[PDB]
């Protein structure tokens, strides 16, 4: 009794809840950075460890402390439900990634550090230095089996 | 009929039997019938709900 099963959960717009759009440029909120996709140890045919919402520094190193947080990685290559880039990049390659920096209202429950740990309260200060709002007022949702 | 080589009997017919068959479940028609074309099938599921709004 085993069947091949796949699932999808979320979307892109649940991380960047709101965004200020400038007349002059529609792309002054973001910043493109050069990021390593596959580590230098894992063989070529292995899934990437990054995910949408990982805090990264300017130098492309995924954030590990509140002192290095610079932006949120929201590139379209790591959105949920893609899974088709396995084995396309050999280990150690460096690929551009789109970060989101300025003029955003960002969810907190999905922002995480390198290892998946939640964002520290003192890490919010660094992210709001760029002029962004970290909001927790998310209604959420409740599926079958629940009352209401 | 004949008994042995010289005598006779009286032949009185045949007996027969056949066991029971339980059709209870099939009678009340639970299962729908869908004639496929191959030996693999796929089923998809989707579900949505609601939330607990707060005040500001």
């Amino acid at each position: 009794a085993k069947a091949h099963v796949a699932t999808l959960e979320g979307n892109y717009s649940d991380i960047v809840l709101g965004r200020v759009v400038a007349f002059g440029d529609t792309g002054w909120n973001f910043k493109e950075v050069d990021m390593t996709f596959i580590a230098d140890d894992a063989d070529a045919d292995s899934k990437t460890t990054l995910f949408a919402g990982v805090l990264v520094g300017e130098d492309g190193t995924p954030a590990t402390a509140a002192a290095g947080v610079f932006g949120v990685l929201v590139d379209r290559k790591v959105l949920p439900g893609v899974d088709h880039y396995i084995g396309v990049f050999e280990p150690g390659e460096k690929v551009p990634m789109v970060l989101a920096v300025r003029g955003l209202t960002l969810n907190q429950l999905k922002l995480k550090y390198a290892d998946g740990t939640a964002i520290d309260a003192a890490g919010i200060q660094a992210l709001e230095a760029q002029g962004n709002q970290v909001t927790d007022k998310i209604v959420g949702t409740q599926f079958i089996g629940s009352v209401l | 009929m004949q008994n042995g080589d010289f005598q006779i009997l009286d032949y009185t017919g045949l007996i027969s039997t056949m066991p029971r068959v339980d059709t209870l479940l099939q009678s009340m028609n639970l299962f729908t019938e869908h004639f496929g074309r191959t030996t693999v099938a796929r089923i998809e599921r989707l579900d949505d709900g609601a939330g607990d709004i707060k005040a500001v």
